[PDB]
């Protein structure tokens, strides 16, 4: 994506625009949902993307948790991006993943300070959630 | 992203950006002191189309095959990025290239390079033109 490219309401930071979508839907019909937007949920490859997201959750407070592009991949078993690759940063927070065959969030709660945790109910718990698209073809 | 009318007068609009594709002739580091004279930057390239509207420019003249960019290599990154500390998104590298040369970055016109970034060694004497950024960002 070029800098000025993003639709409104979305944010650019480094090659890709993101939607930090408020609509609170379960896990799996955000997936769709991001799909929908020709983008996908949020993936976290690196320190300085994580600090953004961080940058823009962190400065409100209505919502605790978002949903991302992580989640259990049952062949490799642990946790992948939605796209298959391995989660190369570690951005989980303390303790976290407390459990296999979940779906992954940032979350501000206790001892998780807008760090990634896993939730084990992927469809029926409703949250808002962030897109990311890279404007490819 | 800048308008329009943020573009002073002599720069061209494209893509949220204003650009002065200045005829000066300054090595490297002149070109950067440069740009931030005008309180603008040598170009960073963020995406193909950004870097296709360069083209269509340097393309539309033929007195110059080479133009001064906002990239440099800096050794505490280890790598090539540009000016900003940013890292690459698109790559415009010319075929070949880079060779790796701890060097600064242009648009080149030559053999197989066809308006695409080189890395030159010298950055301090070898001097052209360049191309200024306003992007109005945060
Ligand atoms: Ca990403
Ligand atoms: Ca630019």
């Amino acid at each position: 994506c070029c800098k000025c490219d993003c639709q409104s309401g979305w944010e650019w930071f480094g090659g890709s625009c993101y939607l930090f979508d408020e609509t609170e839907r379960g896990w799996e019909d955000s997936k769709t949902f991001c799909e929908s937007q020709n983008a996908a949920l949020v993936t976290v490859e690196s320190s300085e993307e994580d600090d953004f997201i961080r940058g823009v959750i962190s400065a409100q407070s209505a919502f605790h948790y978002y949903w991302i592009g992580g989640s259990w991949d049952a062949e490799h078993s642990e946790y992948r991006w939605i796209d298959g690759s391995s989660i190369s940063f570690n951005g989980w927070g303390p303790n976290r993943p407390d459990a296999d065959e979940g779906c992954m969030d940032y979350l501000n709660y206790k001892e998780i300070v807008w760090q990634w945790n896993d939730h084990q109910d992927c469809v029926n718990t409703k949250g808002p959630s962030i897109c990311e698209t890279d404007c490819s073809e | 992203c800048c308008s329009e009318d943020d573009c002073p007068s002599g720069w061209k609009f494209f893509g949220g950006s204003c650009y002065l594709f200045d005829e000066g002739s300054r090595g490297w580091e002149g070109s950067k002191a440069f740009c931030e004279s005008k309180d603008a930057s040598l170009v960073t390239v963020e995406c193909s189309k950004e870097d296709d509207f360069i083209r269509g420019i340097l393309s539309g003249q033929t007195a110059k095959h080479y133009y001064w960019i906002g990239a440099r290599w800096n050794e505490e990154h280890n790598d090539y990025r540009w000016i900003d500390g940013s890292p690459f998104t698109f790559i415009g590298w010319g075929p070949g290239k880079p060779d790796n040369n701890k060097g600064c970055l242009d648009y080149l016109n030559y053999k197989e390079v066809v308006w695409q970034w080189n890395d030159h060694v010298d950055c301090e004497n070898t001097n052209g033109p360049c191309i200024c950024e306003i992007d109005c960002s945060d």
